[PDB]
């Protein structure tokens, strides 16, 4: 009896359950939202212990057939903490690796940006936004200079990619923090449940994107805070906002 | 506040 458990983000867990209905065994798989790319291997109660890159070749009456991809890379559940971003910071995500890359942004003076490698349709998960997990209080109480990469996860958690992990040479396990801001974005941040990173956010397209198109997201800072306005945002953002409101076609 | 909001 094969069970499939689908997450709202489109990913899924699949395998035969044990006597106790637990997703425990050596033939369990996490399947990415493309319904093709998979991490296949040892899981315990749905937690990835040793998953290897695989392809979902076909499914017959709910029964999946996977075949391992070449290579020796293995992945495991490795949730970040307040001060550990990953146990394998330089081990990239294979699904992300086939879809996006980091390069100089097309946006003037905006450092690096995130780009698509492929033509995909709307609502496509492209990249993952993993990071250390800290409190809103910590983030809200410190300088904007330390808040370039903070992204609200939920009511108790903010995800951050702090120095020195904001440099690909030090951290490339996920790349969501490299997407620059735009008031006319082609992507959005969305919830994601990842077998390695746990509950995080992802970057999902709003519409079809082409190969080599820069991926942008609206950062969503508060433009008019309740405690006397002037957007609670970095200067570059406030500047771009003025430039946006101007040039806007009404 | 000082963090992107999905
Ligand atoms: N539209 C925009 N214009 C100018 N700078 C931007 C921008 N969007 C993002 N940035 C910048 O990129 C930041 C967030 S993280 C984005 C990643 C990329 N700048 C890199 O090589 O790390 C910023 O703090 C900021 O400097």
């Amino acid at each position: 009896g094969v069970c499939w458990i689908y997450y709202p983000d489109g990913g899924s867990l699949v395998g035969e359950v044990n006597e106790d209905g637990e997703m425990t065994g050596e033939k369990i798989a996490y399947v990415y939202p493309d319904e093709r790319t998979a991490l296949y291997g040892k899981f315990i109660d749905g937690e990835m212990i040793e998953g290897k890159l695989a392809t979902l070749m076909s499914t017959e009456e709910g029964r999946p057939h996977f075949e391992l991809m070449p290579g020796n890379s293995v992945y495991h559940f490795d949730k970040s903490t307040s001060s550990c971003i990953s146990t394998n910071a330089l081990l990239p995500d294979p699904y992300e690796s086939e879809r996006v890359y980091v390069a100089e942004s097309l946006i003037s003076s905006a450092g690096e940006g995130l780009f698509s490698k492929v033509a995909v349709g709307p609502n496509t998960v492209m990249s993952f936004y993993n990071g250390v997990r800290i409190t809103h209080q910590e983030v809200d109480s410190r300088d904007w200079a330390l808040n370039g990469n903070t992204l609200s996860l939920d009511e108790e958690t903010v995800i951050d990619v702090p120095e020195p992990y904001n440099h690909v040479s030090k951290y490339c396990a996920s790349l969501g923090h490299k997407a620059n801001h735009s008031f006319t974005p082609n992507c959005i941040y969305d919830m994601f449940v990842h077998p390695r990173f746990g509950p995080i956010k992802c970057i999902r397209t709003l519409r079809a994107v082409e190969a080599d198109e820069e991926l942008t997201v609206a950062y969503g800072y508060d433009h008019s805070p309740p405690g006397k306005s002037g957007p609670e945002a970095p200067e570059w953002y406030q500047v771009e906002l003025k430039a946006f409101q101007a040039t806007q076609q009404k | 506040l000082k963090s992107k909001k999905g």
